[PDB]
RNA sequence: UUUUAUAUAUAUAUAAUAAGGAAAAGUAUUUAUAAGAAUAUGAUGUUGGUUCAGAUUAAGCGCUAAAUAAGGACAUGACACAUGCGAAUCAUACGUUUAUUAUUGAGAUAAUAAAUAUGUGGUGUAAACGUGAGUAAUUUUAUUAGGAAUUAAUGAACUAUAGAAUAAGCUAAAUACUUAAUAUUAUAUAAAAAUAAUUUAUAUAAUAAAAAGGAUAUAUAUAUAUAUAUUUAUCUAUAGUCAAGCCAAUAAUGGUUUAGGUAGUAGGUUUAUUAAGAGUUAAACCUAGCCAACGAUCCAUAAUCGAUAAUGAAAGUUAGAACGAUCACGUUGACUCUGAAAUAUAGUCAAUA
RNA sequence: CAUAUUAUUAUCUUAUUAUUUAUAUAAUAUUUUUUAAUAAAUAUUAUUAAUUUAUAUUUAUUUAUAUCAGAAAUA
């Protein structure tokens, strides 16, 4: 048959219709005594131009086409190269409107500070426990609600998370201890039978 | 796509058939009535040797 | 261990308790094969080179030499050559020349014998033989169960089959030459699939391209023709056999103190040319490529190889004389005819003698 | 400094050859218009040799491209 070379394409745009392929093939050599690989760069047709560089495909057996031109690739296995030019493209069209974001968000924060006296404030609320400034101040337990803190929300966070774990890790063990209790929570729900007590119990939490 | 001038694929395979070959190879004459010759007997006997060969 | 008890807040601490004992007699080929020595040192061990012990030659030379049988024999100046041979053969291609017999009257024609290859022709010298200059690969060598452009209406020269072998001219005459007659591919329609093409069948178009008679006998008639038969020839067609043309992959010496090289250069599109692909050559228009420190380009050297020779335990290393395969050359260089194939040991031109 | 041989070339010369140009009262074949010499019959009418004419196959001539080999230059 024509012969074949399995290849991956390391030039490709350089010339019209012509590739160069990375040939690998498995040689003996006897000063060794090893089995090692001997490489060579064919120029290849590349008709429609369809392979890009890191494209693996083969090249096969042809007509001579030019001086030293004597293979045409038959099918691209992997579509590496052609991959990398699309995902570049798609990458520059992605980053440039995520750009244009996160400059919005920017410009809004300096706006922010530029308009930017709490403690005075608070004081004048707690003192009142006058009207008009207190009213101003006011569109501008109210005390607690003004001073709530992000402390707070990650110490509810983190015993939510914690009383969520040690919940599930103890109904499985127990669960897990009486083996007709779990069959029971499985048939009501609806070593196989330990993955689905697992699911069905995390499910339920 | 393959190249233009080229063929996408290798030229078949041409099966000979015996029989075929046979008959167009060594074919047996169609006049088989003729009269005494000197050497056309030498040359019959040659030829029905080589094709029986 | 395991299980359980009491106590304490599903778990924890203490206490007790433990299921693993079975038996039986008899039922070679081993493989391949690697040896060192002398010389350092005041002496020792080690590194280290040098030399030696073995085998062999395309051998030469010194001394010596009986016969027979076989295998080799200009490796150097691809330096120059006196002399003789190495490619002729056909009288059944055509012509010539004689002698006798016969009839015809210096000749004419037959029959029988001969000569004639200093005239016109056919076939053979692309082989074989010898050589190794060139060639480091741009076409060379080796190998592949490698290919296509998917190689010609190619037979070179035999086999098997069918056909045909006609007319003129010029030769003094012809199987010599010319002119003429006659006898796969490209399209269109479908079919399939080994399909993004190929193949198959059909119908057309052109295929459309030839030839040659001699030697004998007889049979006719009127020496002339003719008609057969036997022999040897000629042309065409199909198939076979033997063959050719082109490309791919891997390998093929030394020097980088030769590091950059290449502009037809690398690729693309067409056209001319071939049976056939391709910057192989010729023309045109585009792109900027291609090779290279795993060594390009350049230079030097060299015919290449084997189931060949030598050597080694072997991997390998050396040779390429002898046997065999391939290439190239026939004093040097280029081109041309013929041809299927030649830059032919041909021809032409030039160079050398 | 001197000798030598391969290689090349924006240079010079060029055998032969391959294409390619332009020309031929240039030929040869055939096709016409015509002229001589000749042949049969009652003014001929055709024939061969020469005149003019336009298609092929070449010859001489020159245009260009390449080209053995030679100088010149370089290595
Ligand atoms: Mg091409
Ligand atoms: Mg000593
Ligand atoms: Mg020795
Ligand atoms: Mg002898
Ligand atoms: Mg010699
Ligand atoms: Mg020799
Ligand atoms: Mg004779
Ligand atoms: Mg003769
Ligand atoms: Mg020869
Ligand atoms: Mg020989
Ligand atoms: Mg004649
Ligand atoms: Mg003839
Ligand atoms: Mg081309
Ligand atoms: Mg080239
Ligand atoms: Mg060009
Ligand atoms: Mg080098
Ligand atoms: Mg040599
Ligand atoms: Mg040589
Ligand atoms: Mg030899
Ligand atoms: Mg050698
Ligand atoms: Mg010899
Ligand atoms: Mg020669
Ligand atoms: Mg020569
Ligand atoms: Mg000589």
């Amino acid at each position: 048959a024509r012969q074949n070379f399995l290849g991956l394409v390391v030039s490709q745009g350089k010339m019209q219709k012509t590739v160069k392929v990375r040939v690998e093939t498995k040689v003996f050599n006897k000063k060794i005594n090893k089995e090692l690989f001997h490489r060579r760069d064919y120029l290849v047709h590349d008709e429609g131009e369809i392979s890009r560089e890191g494209d693996l495909v083969r090249i096969e057996a042809t007509r001579p086409l030019s001086k030293r031109k004597f293979f045409a690739i038959a099918e691209i296995i992997r579509n590496k190269g052609q991959q990398f030019a699309l995902y570049e493209s798609e990458a520059q069209l992605s980053v440039a409107k995520e750009e244009a974001q996160k400059a919005k968000e920017f410009l809004d924060k300096r706006s922010v500070r530029e308009n930017k006296t709490l403690l005075r404030d608070i004081r004048t609320i707690q003192d009142a426990l006058t009207p008009k400034e207190l009213l101003e101040i006011k569109q501008r337990e109210t005390v607690r609600q003004l001073l709530q803190l992000d402390i707070s929300g990650l110490e509810v966070n983190l015993e939510k998370q914690r009383s969520l774990i040690d919940r599930i890790q103890t109904r499985l063990s127990e669960l897990l201890s009486n083996d007709l209790k779990c069959d029971q929570f499985l048939k009501d729900h609806g070593n196989i039978k330990k993955n689905l007590l697992r699911k069905h119990v995390m499910m339920d939490m | 796509k393959h190249p233009k001038g080229s063929h996408r694929l290798s030229p078949k395979v041409n099966f000979i058939d015996v029989d075929n070959l046979i008959a167009k190879t060594v074919a047996e004459p169609q006049s088989i009535k003729s009269s005494n010759g000197s050497a056309q007997k030498v040359r019959l006997q040659k030829a029905e040797l080589r094709r029986k060969f």
